[PDB]
């Protein structure tokens, strides 16, 4: 209530390749 | 109300799959 | 107890290994730790 949003997406089974930093943070990802 | 414009996700929407710490 | 070969049963993970202190950077939601060849490497003590 009051007196640039709603970006809805649907997920699907996909293989992903993720790059983990030396600290476990996910710095990058590429689809497959 | 609302609009239904379409945009691109780019490199976005990626969470941690499991709870295993991983490095390099 | 640390610095000795001890049979551990951490949260269902049975095995035998030398336990000691480490300087990982386990994030708040992380429990296990594995390698490239998928072996349980570092385990965050549940009560420590
Ligand atoms: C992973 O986490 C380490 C510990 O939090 C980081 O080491 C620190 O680095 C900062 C500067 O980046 C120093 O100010 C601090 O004293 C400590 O050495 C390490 O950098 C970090 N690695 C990353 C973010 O890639
Ligand atoms: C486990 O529970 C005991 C009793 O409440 C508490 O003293 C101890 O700090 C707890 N350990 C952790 C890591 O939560």
């Amino acid at each position: 209530l009051n007196r640039a949003d709603y970006y809805v997406g649907y997920l699907q089974p996909r293989t992903f390749l993720l790059k983990y930093n030396e600290n476990g943070t996910i710095t990058d990802a590429v689809d497959c | 109300t609302t609009t239904q414009s379409y945009t691109n996700s780019f490199t976005r929407g990626v969470y941690y799959p499991d709870k295993v710490f991983r490095s390099s | 107890v640390k610095n000795k070969c001890v049979n551990f049963n951490f949260n269902g993970l049975t095995g035998t290994g030398v336990l000691t202190k480490s300087n990982k950077k386990f994030l708040p939601f992380q429990q296990f730790g594995r390698d490239i060849v998928d072996t349980t490497d570092a385990v965050r003590d549940p009560q420590t």
